[PDB]
Formats: structure tokens, C-alpha cells, sequence
């Protein structure tokens, strides 16, 4: 398109409201079986972008100083099993400073409120 | 419980000690080695009858293996009887173990009476009795070809026999000498047994001290936390 240099439309077409859910196929599947317990992985991420015309994120992902180059657990991810004891009325624990490091939200200079 | 045995040969093989037992368990695969949840170990209980003469090795007993060549053993009910044994756990007259178990034993009791018979065979317990098809059954009945599997809990104070009720050849010498007692919880402070209820001091480790420093125990090991949740039994 042209206008203003800045993004370009798509096209839209009433296709079909077939959804994507399992395959009437035959009636097999291609996934793994174990995947043994026992933490063998050096550095086998991946690389979609370019650092370029992006910025960072691309290598420097996944690694806090806190639990995770030192292989420890501490109260975050707990949920094992879903066959725990099934489940019944959610309540909501509390929390701790220092487990929910990422914390991106918007708000106005004036006045200061909360928006999403 | 499926009693393996020798594929080349069918009657005479069994006759030579070559039968044993398998344990073809659910899906209770814990580790490497699939530790029996709610379970412990396993008591068996064979009594095979058979003779020298239906074993293979018929040769090593009265030609080949033989040093009186002028006086031959057949021909005779003495030899013949002689051979026509009931063994359990490869001991013909008395095991070197006792039934006497305790409290908190979940264990899976086997039976298994394979030989040249064809009807079923039975066997009375006096002053004990078994769980079964969620009532308390006294006696039982196995059957040959296939191995019977039934979780006993032995629970019981004092001694009696555990005759059986037939002929001669095997009423009057099929008993069973053996104590039980549980004083009080299993028995394991002032006594020798491989349990531990323990109730006790417990200054420091003992029995059922299940601490971990990660993760005590749940239902698999697959990863760190298991993060993928479809432990089923069998085909969904």
C-alpha cells in the first residue's frame, strides 16, 4: 500500500470456521515417548530474528541470576501432577518479593492510574 | 503371576526344575526397577509332583549314574515312590522359611501346583484365612498351566497347621510348622524380622523418614517437576 510510510493492510477472505483441534486421520501421532530426567543441555536455542535491525533478545534469554544457573527450586513453579487431588474452589495464595522479576504495564503522568 | 518354563519340551521338562515364576505388573513403573506402590515382598507357595522317570536325566540314576550293575532299583514300589516327590522351593521335605509376617505386610501371596494332574487342587487353612475378591475368604483353589496372584495381608497372633484334607500321600504330610505374632505393632523390638513399624526413638533416621531435599515422592520421575500432566493406565 502506500499513503503513509509506515505498516501495509492485509487481505481478508470468508474462508471455512474449520478448527484446528485433532486430526481424523488415521489416528497416530509423531511426539516424543520420555525425554530422560537428567538436565543434558548445553545451549540448543534458536534464532528467528536478526541482532541488526532488532536490538538484542535473541541470546541473553531465559537466564536469571536467581534459581536457574544454579539449578535450584525455590516457591514458584510448584504445579506437579495435574492428578494432584483434582481441583476444586481456587482461593489465591500470597507471594513473595523477588519471584515476578518482569512487570510491564501502562500509565498516565497525570493523573497516575492504573490502566492494563 | 505367569510361571515360565522350557519351550523345546513340555511334560518332561517341567519334571527336570526347569519352571519358575514372572511377574507381569501394571503400569507401576516408578524408577529403573518400578518400585511396587502399596506393596512389599512376596511369598510363594509350589508343590510340583513329579518323577525321575518323566525328567530327561532319566539316565543319571540307574545306568549311567549307577555302581550296583547286579541289583537294578526298578521293577519295585520302593524306587518308585522314591522318585514321586512334592518339592517346594527346591526342598522336598520342610522349607528353611516360615510364614510368620506382622502387621503392615501388603504383600502378593502366589500358589502354584503344576505336575501330571488335570482337575483342580485345594488346600485348607486352619486358623488363618486370606483377602480376596473384597471379602475374607478361609481356603483357595489354584490352577495349572497359569500362576494364581492374590495380596494377603497375614495378620494373626499364636501357631496352628495348615493341613489338608485327601487321601494319605498328601494330607498327612503336607502340614506346616510356623509362629506368628505381632507385639505389638510388627514385631521388631525385641525380636529378628525384616519390618520396622517402627515406633520407637527416633533421634535421628529411622524407618518412614521420607525427607528430600528436592521432591519427596508423587506418582512419576519423567522430569525435574514432571510438567506434562497424562498418567493414565493403558490406551486412552
Amino acid at each position: 500500500v502506500a499513503g503513509k510510510p509506515g505498516d501495509f493492510g492485509y487481505c481478508d477472505l470468508n474462508y471455512c470456521e474449520e478448527a484446528v483441534e485433532e486430526e481424523t486421520g488415521d489416528g497416530l501421532d509423531e511426539d516424543s515417548d520420555r525425554a530422560i530426567e537428567g538436565r543434558t543441555a548445553t545451549s540448543e536455542y534458536q534464532t528467528f530474528f536478526n541482532p541488526r535491525t532488532f536490538g538484542s533478545g535473541e541470546a541473553d534469554c531465559g537466564l536469571r541470576p536467581l534459581f536457574e544457573k544454579k539449578s535450584l527450586e525455590d516457591k514458584t513453579e510448584r504445579e506437579l501432577l495435574e492428578s494432584y487431588i483434582d481441583g476444586r474452589i481456587v482461593e489465591g495464595s500470597d507471594a513473595e518479593i523477588g519471584m515476578s522479576p518482569w512487570q510491564v504495564m501502562l500509565f498516565r503522568k497525570s493523573p497516575q492510574e492504573l490502566l492494563c | 503371576t505367569r510361571p515360565y518354563y522350557s519351550d523345546v519340551d513340555i511334560m518332561r521338562d517341567i519334571a527336570s526344575g526347569l519352571i519358575g515364576l514372572l511377574l507381569i505388573c501394571k503400569s507401576r513403573s516408578l524408577d529403573r526397577r518400578g518400585i511396587q506402590r502399596a506393596a512389599d515382598i512376596e511369598q510363594q507357595a509350589v508343590f510340583a509332583v513329579f518323577d525321575e522317570n518323566k525328567s530327561w536325566y532319566l539316565e543319571d540314576n540307574i545306568n549311567k549314574f549307577c555302581e550296583n550293575p547286579d541289583e537294578v532299583k526298578r521293577d519295585d514300589p520302593k524306587f518308585y515312590e522314591s522318585n514321586i516327590m512334592s518339592t517346594i522351593n527346591g526342598y522336598v521335605p520342610e522349607s528353611i522359611t516360615t510364614l510368620g509376617f506382622c502387621f503392615d505386610d501388603t504383600v502378593q501371596w502366589h500358589f502354584c501346583s503344576v505336575g501330571t494332574q488335570n482337575e483342580i487342587l485345594t488346600i485348607h487353612f486352619t486358623g488363618h484365612s486370606f483377602i480376596y475378591g473384597k471379602r475374607h475368604e478361609d481356603t483357595l483353589t489354584l490352577f495349572p498351566m497359569r500362576g494364581e496372584s492374590v495380596t494377603v495381608t497375614m495378620d494373626n497372633v499364636g501357631t496352628w497347621m495348615l493341613t489338608s484334607m485327601n487321601s494319605s500321600p498328601r494330607s498327612k504330610k503336607l502340614r506346616l510348622k510356623f509362629r506368628d505374632v505381632k507385639c505389638i505393632p510388627d514385631d521388631d523390638e525385641d525380636s529378628y524380622e525384616i519390618f520396622e513399624p517402627p515406633e520407637s526413638t527416633v533421634m535421628a533416621t529411622r524407618k518412614m523418614h521420607d525427607r528430600l531435599e528436592p521432591e519427596d515422592e508423587e506418582s512419576d520421575a519423567d522430569y525435574d517437576y514432571q510438567n506434562r500432566l497424562a498418567a493414565a493406565l493403558g490406551i486412552r
